[PDB]
């Protein structure tokens, strides 16, 4: 029997046991150049910035393959066990501060100033060293499948030919998933800039030549599954801080109906009229940052209230709040400088980010009735395989032929090579956090446990340090 | 259909290491005290000695 | 359970509600030069003839997506609603008359006459201006899928080589569906003449270079579905009116065992001996024409008694009865002619055809039991799809791009538009009549309603004007 | 009160009005005659249509 | 803007996007019952919530 055509909310075929676990990852550090990958000798230095979505793959310990000391644990063929997140608490350990980014030679001809001298015709170069504060924001989202982002790119132009060399490219929206080293949105529209900046002077040096993603919340709210995100939080403030002008030649100026000519002036306008502002993040606080705050998930926003299908979790956490760069200065000779030279001290540039992950998973048995079993076919192709419900034909009942010393020339060559099977997410890559062992059952022991039981009412430690003032 | 080899299966060990909450072996009497320190001052050049 | 093994009758899984609707299309006109498409300036003039199967696609308003002000209306997941035709009344509005067709230079050497002078050797040309009255007929059909026709073509000749340049092409039968601008059968066998007339003198100018179809009634009566045709009517009379002879050189004359030579005569016969008669259309009457006569469909001829599967109908209606050409004469200068010249008046040629369509659809709910659901898999692949019975995700749930002003060079080209699900019959094309709004529920109001209720017994207008004589 | 069909001389449905196919042809009359069908009121002004 | 013989709508961030959300008439729809409003007594419409 295969009747159903519309999705059923995951609670209906999912039994929730009353068991809890605590999965705490040991603190993670990574350090490196803020802007681009560096290369000393024959080794590298990961370009670790404060504007990249750290995307963790929290791989779980398969539930259905655990220890059952009793007969009460689900019958071997009726039901299957999985994981269900209840609490998540991403901890960010670093000194608070603002993120800055700049570029050696930026493209800014002039700004919003009234007493500044008149605009000199653009010289061969007008670039200058540019400071540009990060557009502060914070994003956290937990789910089953990797989060999806959107961006702008150039869509193939049509056969119709009215083309020129400097003609502007058509644009179009595109989706993608968010991987480990992607770019956060800093003040400019999202796009694989690689095909938009042919000038190399249009972006802050760290962001340039890399793709700026964004959370396609719209898409996430539409998926039946909801696997995209269990829940999520975002806080971001920005505002213009200066106003600048590009320095490129113009292929389209304002017609004479907008621009009124003047004496001894020029018929058409020549200096480009693009006014993009530079965005500076609002002052960051001890209360605004969304972290170290346990998130109790009580109902997801989808038909999937936190079921770790495929014994897998995806944590997409990004914030430029914590990050501040770290400068260094080594003597170019190894001996403290006796005098102050501009050549003696080499300026180095290292920045470092640290996380921690804590989950309060619970055990939950899904029934395996003909109907519910079936149902998952359309919900997901892959999690069925974990169940092993599907049949695999008895073809080991075909007699193939083994040989001894398959090496001997007279004997068969055995040239053919078996190909290793691919993983579901092997093309894309992201931080891989294994939790198969760093999992437990004693809630009281850990930090997030007391924090849990406290709210529960079963507390040896209630979260209250009441302050009156 | 044939007997195959499955990946290792778990068990719960005993650390028998539970930590305890100090209230459990600690009796609280109903007595209170007030410890007030006299105002403390220190002055000097902040940047360096 | 998928135990189905034989085709079943649609009445069995189809519930008929007792609701009726009236779908009346507003009068349709089309005008033009029937013989061939004309071209003045950079615009065209559809070649609108009286010998082309007008094939309407009456697209319906999906019944499933409608307003249910109650509970007795079918339950959301048990059953689905569709349309079922009960009555059809194709109205043809034009003055009755006979259809004529001719050709500038036809190929006819001689006729059936006893006192005509002796046959002169064929000159370089023997063609003449030829009149040829149509072979009157009428074809009306309704169904779910487009009607099928048959014709003769040339089948690839074999590798075996005994070929010559004038060798006779092998022939073979072929099926096809009937589209909007196809040719009616006028006196000659059906074939894509394009490969049969290399002389250009063998057909009436309007029909030439175009394919003559025919109703493959045999095929229609065999399809299990019966989707091909709910019912149908045909009336056609013809008879020979003259007898002519082609004018081509002969590659095969009657052997000496048939033709007896004469004195001073020639050993072999040289003048071609093909005797084809000119098709004659019978006098047409006010009673013979099959139209304006409501057809109450009570039982179809197939297992499908009028179910608009896929919310779609196909009306194949053709008749050369109504049609008569219209002549015109404009002065070649714009001023009424003071004297009568053979050069001053330009003869123009326009023909105009008009239809109307009226249906009495009723509501009918098909149950959705595991068994019946299944059953449709083999009846049809497609109706099970749109209906939303089995699919990976809701069509609505998926989010897709859509632009405004997709013609702007800023945006990508229109070709990408194909990604949205595409109508299946897009390769073929035919008149498209939309009825999504011109559908109602008040039987009394319309013409075909009273005509209906009248027969029903619930009539405020009974169809009786008894005449005694 | 109009569209709703509450008060009107005859059903719009009842009227048989002309309609052509390929109204861009030169055999046929021009598109301007298209205005006779009841016309949306806000046609002078324009805005995104969803 | 105007390149060639085509245009480029001036799409700004300071323009009232005004949508006309045209609805499906609620009065011409399929009534599989009798409790559905009587044909001449009343008419159905839409109400945003």
């Amino acid at each position: 029997p295969t009747p159903v055509s519309k999705v059923l909310c995951s609670e209906t075929y999912v039994q929730r046991k009353s068991i809890f676990y605590h999965a705490e990852t040991e603190r993670l550090l990574t350090i490196g150049h803020p802007y681009y990958p560096v290369s000393i000798g024959a080794k590298t230095v990961p370009k670790v910035s404060a504007n990249q979505y750290r995307v963790f793959k929290i791989q779980l310990p398969d539930p259905n393959q655990f220890a059952l000391p009793d007969r009460t644990v689900h019958n071997p063929s009726k039901e299957r066990l999985v994981w269900a997140v209840i609490g998540v608490q991403v901890s960010r350990g670093q000194p608070l501060g603002g993120t800055v980014t700049g570029h050696p030679t930026f493209n800014a001809l002039l700004d919003a100033e009234n007493v500044n001298r008149k605009v000199t015709t653009q010289t061969t170069d007008d670039r200058k060293q540019t400071g540009l504060d990060a557009k502060q924001q914070q994003i956290l989202l937990l789910g089953c499948t990797p989060a999806e982002g959107e961006y702008w790119t150039t869509a193939r132009p049509c056969v119709t030919d009215r083309l020129e060399n400097g003609a502007c490219p058509p644009l179009e929206l595109k989706n993608k998933h968010i991987e480990d080293g992607d770019m956060m949105e800093i003040g400019f529209g999202a796009a694989n800039f690689k095909e938009i900046n042919a000038s190399k002077s249009d972006l802050p040096l760290d962001i340039q030549n890399e793709i700026c993603l964004y959370p396609d919340y719209l898409k996430m709210a539409e998926d039946a599954a909801g696997n995209s995100m269990f829940f999520f939080a975002r806080k971001e403030q920005v505002y213009v801080r200066h106003i600048w002008t590009r320095g490129g030649s113009e292929k389209e100026a304002p017609t004479t109906d907008f621009y009124l000519k003047n004496n001894k002036g020029d018929a058409t306008l020549k200096i480009p009229s693009v006014h993009f502002g530079s965005p500076s993040g609002s002052l960051v606080s001890t209360d605004n940052q969304i972290f170290n705050r346990p998130y109790w998930l009580f109902r997801a926003q989808g038909m999937n209230n936190g079921i770790a299908w495929n014994n897998l979790l995806f944590l997409t956490v990004g914030d430029n709040t914590r990050g501040t760069n770290l400068t260094i200065s080594v003597a170019s000779d190894g001996t403290p400088l006796t005098e102050y030279d501009s050549s003696k001290f080499n300026v180095y540039h290292r920045h470092m980010e640290e996380y921690k992950l804590a989950f309060i998973l619970e055990l939950c048995s899904v029934e395996i009735t003909a109907q519910t079993v079936s149902h998952l076919q359309g919900l997901m192709p892959s999690v069925l395989e974990n169940w092993e419900i599907g049949v695999q034909p008895p073809t080991s009942s075909i007699l193939e032929d083994t040989y001894r010393y398959i090496e001997s020339p007279a004997t068969k060559c055995a040239s053919n090579v078996i190909p290793a099977k691919e993983d579901p997410y092997a093309g894309f890559k992201f931080w891989n956090i294994d939790l198969k062992e760093k999992l437990s059952l004693d809630l009281d022991q850990f930090p997030l446990g007391r924090r849990f039981l406290a709210q529960q009412g079963a507390g040896c430690s209630t979260v209250r340090k009441r302050r009156i003032s | 259909a044939l007997w195959q080899q499955g990946q290792k299966l778990y068990l719960p060990p005993t650390p028998v290491s539970k930590v305890l909450c100090s209230e459990t072996y600690v009796q609280r009497k109903s007595i209170f005290y007030h410890a007030e320190t006299e105002r403390l001052l220190t002055i000097g050049h902040p940047y360096y000695p």
